[PDB]
């Protein structure tokens, strides 16, 4: 599934991401745009046996287990293919584990380099919510 | 431009009273509203952002509420250091604007 | 330790353009916006404008034609330039850091008086 920005925003707000640890909703939609380009089936192989999965590109060495990455910690305690769903619940619940405090969105390199410091609210203005 | 109407202009209160300050927006600001305290001769200091969230270090006797277009700051059992001016500010697109201010003074 | 400090001329005649500097420390200007706010003597706060981490600027509707904000990321400085000065521009001017739609750190302000 490739989401539209408003539809992803509404689904993210329903799963408790609006102002989660002080982060406004637009941050989360801007991160998904630059990480997966809003695709739930997005995958990225890295220069190490890790692969990043789904809408928020969650890493197979640390957060989900794919049974293929050397060293899997699996801290979200989830199989990586569960994150490739058109429903984003699993992906949001793991993201909430990753963001333990008000500086946790630095876990996504694209958010830090491309969203942080810009008008991320522009991604949700005019969406019904 | 969304304008904010803040009231009252002044409140006289004793220590230990609870008081409420309101800001009404001329258009929906979608919860992007913040409150600041300004002590005599000091910089404004952030108290509350996104309508309800206390800034780090603000005591829990401050609480914010509101939705759409009317918003409130309530101060329960106010203390000697709470006297000063209070301002609301919205952050829905640009330009941003401020409420006119409420002076909280000793009774 | 996040610090913002304003420096300005103090007194100006209408024939000058105002330039005020905000020197920051403890954070990068690429990751945060800086807003400029003023407060006339015994009056409330007035928003003037901002510059985002990415360099885009947005201004107060009424004052946009007289204002210009820019920054030098390596010097860690933000500049407010104002021209066509009027005596109602007499105020304390403040820069404040914006972090995700709240102004969490404020400078002390600089006082400016506009003369004849």
């Amino acid at each position: 599934k490739v989401f539209g920005r408003c539809e992803l925003a509404a689904a993210m707000k329903r799963h408790g991401l609006d102002n989660y640890r002080g982060y406004s909703l637009g941050n989360w939609v801007c991160a998904a745009k630059f990480e997966s380009n809003f695709n739930t089936q997005a995958t990225n192989r890295n220069t190490d046996g890790s692969t990043d999965y789904g809408i928020l590109q969650i890493n197979s060495r640390w957060w989900c287990n794919d049974g293929r990455t050397p060293g899997s910690r699996n801290l979200c305690n989830i199989p990586c293919s569960a994150l490739l769903s058109s429903d984003i619940t699993a992906s949001v619940n793991c993201a909430k584990k990753i963001v333990s405090d008000g500086n946790g969105m630095n876990a996504w390199v694209a958010w830090r380099n491309r969203c942080k410091g810009t008008d991320v609210q522009a991604w949700i203005r005019g969406c019904r919510l | 431009d969304i304008v904010l109407t803040q009231s009252p202009a002044s409140l006289s209160a004793s220590v230990g009273e609870t008081v409420t300050i309101t800001c009404r927006a001329s258009g929906n600001i979608h919860n992007y509203l913040a409150w600041y305290q300004q002590k005599q001769g000091k910089s404004p200091q952030l108290l509350v952002y996104y309508t309800t969230t206390l800034a780090d270090g603000v005591p829990s006797r401050f609480s914010g509420s509101g939705s759409g277009t009317q918003y409130s700051l309530k101060i329960n059992s106010l203390q000697p250091e709470d006297f000063g001016s209070y301002y609301c500010q919205h952050f829905w697109s640009t330009p941003r604007t401020f409420g006119g201010g409420t002076k909280l003074e000793i009774k | 330790q996040v610090q913002l400090q304003e420096s300005g001329p103090g007194l100006v005649a209408p024939s000058q353009s105002l330039s005020i500097t905000c020197t920051v420390s403890g954070f990068s200007l690429t990751g945060y916006g800086v807003n400029w706010v003023r407060q006339p003597p015994g009056k409330g706060l007035e928003w003037l404008g901002m510059i985002w981490g990415d360099g885009n600027t947005d201004y107060n509707s009424a004052l946009k034609s007289r204002l210009s904000i820019s920054k030098d990321n390596s010097k860690s400085q933000v500049f407010l330039k104002m021209n066509s000065l009027h005596t109602d521009d007499t105020a304390r001017y403040y820069c404040a850091r914006e972090r995700d739609y709240r102004l969490d750190y404020w400078g002390q302000g600089t006082t400016l008086t506009v003369s004849s």
